[PDB]
């Protein structure tokens, strides 16, 4: 369950770093 | 017979982490014309999310490598475009499945929001790698599928329904990552979260764990997009 | 295409974890007839070990599901059919590797490191075949593995010091062959022990470009040894 | 490196399981 939250955080994080 | 066999093969494939096998079996179940049960619907969605996700993940790795040697950059483009071609084949199969079977054979409002959100999702995945006129087409179809699913959900589901919540989570991601609008994203997410919290009495024994989890994911997305 | 292009494609494939693409690029490089450099040989080896490894794990999962099907329903038959599908994929992959080894890699080099490397490689993939083979095919796969391992074993003792990573890694896998394939724990523990003890008695032969690798395989030899006792 | 030892140890352990 904390896995899904961690998985989501890492997937959403790539875009913020990729476009900045 | 063949349906029950296919569902078992899909269950075995998922255990063996052979998600292409799992999507193939669940594709056959869908193509048999009948409306998918809730277990079948989940098996199909998990299979293709793993199948498309592997190529999205590979695409992202190559994309970062491309940005970070004339001949090397030329090669990075070709390997990325190879992955992009794979991405489109996967999405087009899934979107065909939705438009010929899942969506039209969907009878109850809940399934319709489920499959319309799926259509928006897989049109969104196309938009992550699309270009030119194709991108503007995918973006329009994605946004339109999400919006239609969103209107049905506001009219038929409680704000804590996990399908309605997960639809809002992805629709906000569509505004953040596909359109360049962090404010709508944050705007949609908070509203969604706030309505669910305002109606915490609607939580049901069957999915309160799922409802709260997606509520937390909306919150996590909100923290990431403002911190 | 061109060799230099294919190695870059193989490198990109590994980063994207698309190892089926990675073996494909490296299989094409191998088929060009020229001797692979150490980087190319490593790129080929990592690719096929991931490719054959994916099916080995899947085969292991389905086999475990079978031996836990108390509910003796149609699931048992379906598990059998799905396991045999994975086994067929496994056999094709190993056969692709053994063809490459026997048509290009093993003949293309006369130095003892390449010979021990590629012979140990042949032993590994004949070992993978024996993990799922049965009947008249397994007795062919097994002794073929032992023969490739055995030849690589002889060359290694005569040209490499006991701390050479390829020589150590051959002892590690040959010892695994005795335990898992030949169901012979005493030799597996013995073979692994002598290889470790020989390297330890010869620690001064460690090299600046491999001590991290030599010691890593030494530690794995120990790990296998304790796990087996 | 410590992961590599974990992968080998877990991989080598499964055979004991299936053989017993
Ligand atoms: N390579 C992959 N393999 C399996 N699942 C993945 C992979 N990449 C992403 N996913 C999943 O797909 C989800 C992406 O959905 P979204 O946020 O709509 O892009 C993530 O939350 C991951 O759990
Ligand atoms: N699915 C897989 N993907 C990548 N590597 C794997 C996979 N399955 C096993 N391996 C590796 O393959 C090796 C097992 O080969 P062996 O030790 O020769 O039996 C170990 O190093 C594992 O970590």
């Amino acid at each position: 369950r904390d896995k899904i939250r961690l998985n989501n955080a890492i997937w959403r994080a790539w875009y913020i770093q990729y476009v900045q | 017979m063949d349906k029950s066999e296919l569902v078992q093969k899909a269950k075995l494939a998922e255990q063996a982490e052979r998600y292409d096998d799992m999507a193939a079996a669940m594709k056959a179940v869908t193509e048999q014309g009948h409306e998918l049960s809730n277990e079948e619907r989940n098996l199909l969605s998990v299979a293709y999310k793993n199948v498309v996700g592997a190529r999205r993940s590979s695409w992202r790795v190559i994309s970062s490598i491309e940005q970070k040697n004339e001949k090397k950059q030329q090669m990075g483009k070709e390997y990325r475009e190879k992955i992009e071609a794979e991405l489109q084949d996967i999405c087009n199969d899934v979107l065909e499945l939705l438009d010929k079977y899942l969506i039209p054979n969907a009878t109850q409002p809940e399934s319709k929001v489920f499959y319309l959100k799926m259509k928006g999702d897989y049109f969104r995945y196309l938009s992550e790698v699309a270009s030119g006129d194709n991108k503007q087409t995918t973006v329009s179809n994605s946004q339109q599928a999400y919006q239609e699913a969103f209107e049905i959900s506001k009219k038929e589901m409680q704000p804590t329904h996990p399908i309605r919540l997960g639809l809002a989570l992805n629709f906000s991601v569509f505004y953040y990552e596909i359109l360049n609008s962090p404010e709508k994203a944050c705007s949609l997410a908070k509203t969604a979260f706030d309505e669910a919290i305002a109606e915490l009495d609607t939580l049901n024994e069957e999915s309160y764990k799922d409802s709260t989890l997606i509520m937390q994911l909306l919150r996590d997305n909100l923290t990431l997009w403002t911190s």
